[PDB]
């Protein structure tokens, strides 16, 4: 009797992550009150298997 | 966005969109092949046949 067994398993994964705030205020002595923020999100993931 | 003219006239502007995307593939291939092969006998013709 002969007998084999051959097992591979890959596996792979990748997360990547981008956060950006962006703010900005101008604010004069009660005449003028202009105030900006911007925001920025990208969560990503990938995992491949085998 | 915030705007405050003349300490009176405010106005606000504040929009957010937010994109999910999901994805998945599962591949499965399953190959089984058995094969049996049994040779018991070997049948001759006696040489003084008729």
């Amino acid at each position: 009797q002969e007998d084999h067994v051959r097992s591979s398993f890959l596996l792979d994964n990748q997360n990547s992550q981008n956060t950006v705030t962006a703010s900005a205020g101008i604010a004069f002595l009660n005449i003028v009150n202009f105030k900006v923020e911007t925001d920025y999100i990208s969560q990503t993931s990938l995992t491949k298997d085998y | 966005t915030e705007l405050a003219l003349f300490s009176r006239v405010n106005g606000k502007f504040s929009t957010e969109f937010q994109r999910m995307k999901t994805l998945q593939v599962k591949d499965q291939a399953v190959t089984t092949r058995v094969q049996v092969r049994n040779r018991i006998y070997t049948v001759k013709t006696t040489p003084t046949s008729e």
